[PDB]
């Protein structure tokens, strides 16, 4: 499974400049380009190596588009102010997300477009791809003039169309990077307390993509309820790692197994301590 | 390759 | 207005060891407004020349950032990371411990 996102940010600092706008896209977790209006020189920068080889003509083209799309979202930041009659000296955020979702066969599986201003959903394009669904009062305004203009033709467009395309091409060219399924490192910790309690911490280290799962098992039963998950978490390098403990009652340690469940694995693994 | 204009909203 | 505090994670990119220089990170995440300060502490000591990823968001539009440096580990050298955002009333420290 395999999608490809666009997303952006403009924020308004009144008195300390104009909004700083940010552009970026990604395929599936890695980013591959960047816009910010921060830049000494904005324009749109490959964050992938796989993306470097596309010519002078596509860097002119993004970085083109994007400072519009720049212009078009510093124009939108004061048309929400106005909707929401917000003060002039107030900072605001809005941000949208567009992406394109390709099935295991490798056609379109679903696609969207949506914003949220000052971190609460304001519009989204429907699963359907002709309708929207606005999240207020103001974002009705916003929602009629789409439909006014019958714009979601132009989307649906561009995640039928375009989306599709360039997302099987950045597949291919950043195949050995994106295309790829490292299977996480797995070990269980042991933390003792005195003679009554250990706590068993069972890691995945290593793993892309970031999605993943891990359950503990006692004789095999799930403790879920009293398990401390934590948020999965970039190594840096391009790699996630994400741990799950679990206090048992010491000397029952063998009774817990870790299920560990990754894309890059040929068989979900089950991991007990060893003593 | 992103969409060419952003919503006018 | 929406009002969302920042998750934090201090770990290195490697396991632990004494000695050997490895990476020091502190994930910053589901917070909003977008603006933060990150810093990574050396024994209390304010860390220079610390990098960090591109400012992004997740699904739920709360922003996320890595910041990181490279480091060597000791028994004795503390590591932390210190958060501040306008939802905390007084900045906020996370001690590194290489069992999470
Ligand atoms: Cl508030
Ligand atoms: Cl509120
Ligand atoms: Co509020």
């Amino acid at each position: 499974s395999h999608s490809m996102r666009y997303f952006s940010a403009a924020v308004s600092r009144p008195g300390r400049g104009e909004p700083r706008f940010i552009a970026m896209g990604y395929v599936d977790d890695t980013q591959f380009v960047r816009f910010d209006s921060d830049s000494a020189s904005p324009r749109m920068e490959p964050r992938a190596p796989w993306v470097e080889q596309e010519g002078p003509e596509y860097w002119e083209e993004e970085t083109r588009n994007t400072k519009a799309h720049a212009q078009t979202d510093r124009m939108n930041l004061q048309t929400l102010r106005g909707y929401y009659n917000q003060s002039e000296a107030s900072s605001h955020t809005l941000q949208w997300m567009i992406g394109c979702d390709l099935g295991s066969d490798g056609r379109l599986i679903r696609g969207y477009e949506r914003y949220a201003y000052d971190g609460k959903d304001y519009l989204a394009l429907n699963e359907d791809l002709r309708s929207w669904t606005a999240a207020d009062t103001a974002a009705q305004i916003s929602k009629r003039k789409c439909e006014a203009a019958n714009v979601a033709e132009q989307r649906r467009a561009y995640l039928e169309g375009t989306c599709v395309e360039w997302l099987h091409r950045y597949l291919e060219n950043g195949k050995e990077m994106l295309q790829r399924a490292d299977p996480p490192k797995t070990h269980v910790t042991h933390h003792p307390v005195f003679d009554y309690e250990a706590t068993l911490r069972c890691w995945a280290l290593g793993f892309y993509p970031a999605e993943i799962i891990l359950t503990w098992q006692r004789d095999g039963e799930d403790q879920t309820q009293d398990v401390e998950l934590v948020e999965t978490r970039p190594a840096g390098d391009g790699t996630f790692q994400k741990w799950a403990a679990v206090v048992v009652p010491s000397g029952e340690e063998q009774r817990y197994t870790c299920h560990v469940q990754h894309e890059g694995l040929p068989e979900p693994l089950m991991l007990r301590w060893k003593q | 390759r992103i969409i060419p204009r952003h919503l006018q909203l | 207005m929406i009002q969302r505090t920042p998750k934090i994670q201090v770990y290195s990119r490697h396991p632990a060891e004494n000695g050997k220089s490895n990476f020091l990170n502190c994930y910053v995440s589901g917070f909003h407004p977008s603006d933060i300060e990150v810093d990574l502490l050396k024994n209390g000591e304010r860390i220079e020349k610390v990098e960090h990823s591109d400012l992004s968001f997740s699904k739920d539009w709360s922003f996320y950032l890595l910041y990181y440096t490279e480091f060597t580990p000791t028994e004795k050298d503390e590591y932390a990371c210190r958060v501040n955002h306008v939802t905390l009333s007084q900045p906020k420290i996370v001690k590194w411990d290489r069992d999470m």
